[PDB]
């Protein structure tokens, strides 16, 4: 149900996203690929979990991707409801 | 607005660090 259009920026969503997370660690007053980590897994709803941001900034960057998660994949499994 | 809510708040945490 969901066309090739969506499909290839969500799936770049994610990669242009959590490197702004070791870049927000730069001036924060875990590497980079240890941190992306974090990201695939929120989306995913997986069980694989450790690390998480330490400056007060980077959390509300992982705070809001959270919010991406629900609504997406709930949505997503309700247009296959019809 | 996410970054541009991260951005904002970037230069938060340098007021508290140049200060």
């Amino acid at each position: 149900p969901f066309q090739s259009t969506l499909w290839l920026l969500v799936g770049l969503s994610v990669h242009v996203v959590a490197v702004m997370l070791y870049l927000l660690d730069r001036f924060s007053p875990l590497t980079l690929s240890s941190a992306m980590w974090f990201s695939w897994g929120v989306l995913l709803n997986s069980g694989i979990g450790e690390g998480a941001p330490r400056s007060f900034s980077a959390r509300i960057l992982g705070m809001v991707w959270a919010g991406f998660a629900m609504i997406i994949v709930a949505s997503y499994t309700a247009n296959l409801a019809a | 607005a996410a970054m541009a809510l991260s951005l904002i708040t970037f230069i938060s945490e340098h007021l508290f660090y140049w200060q």
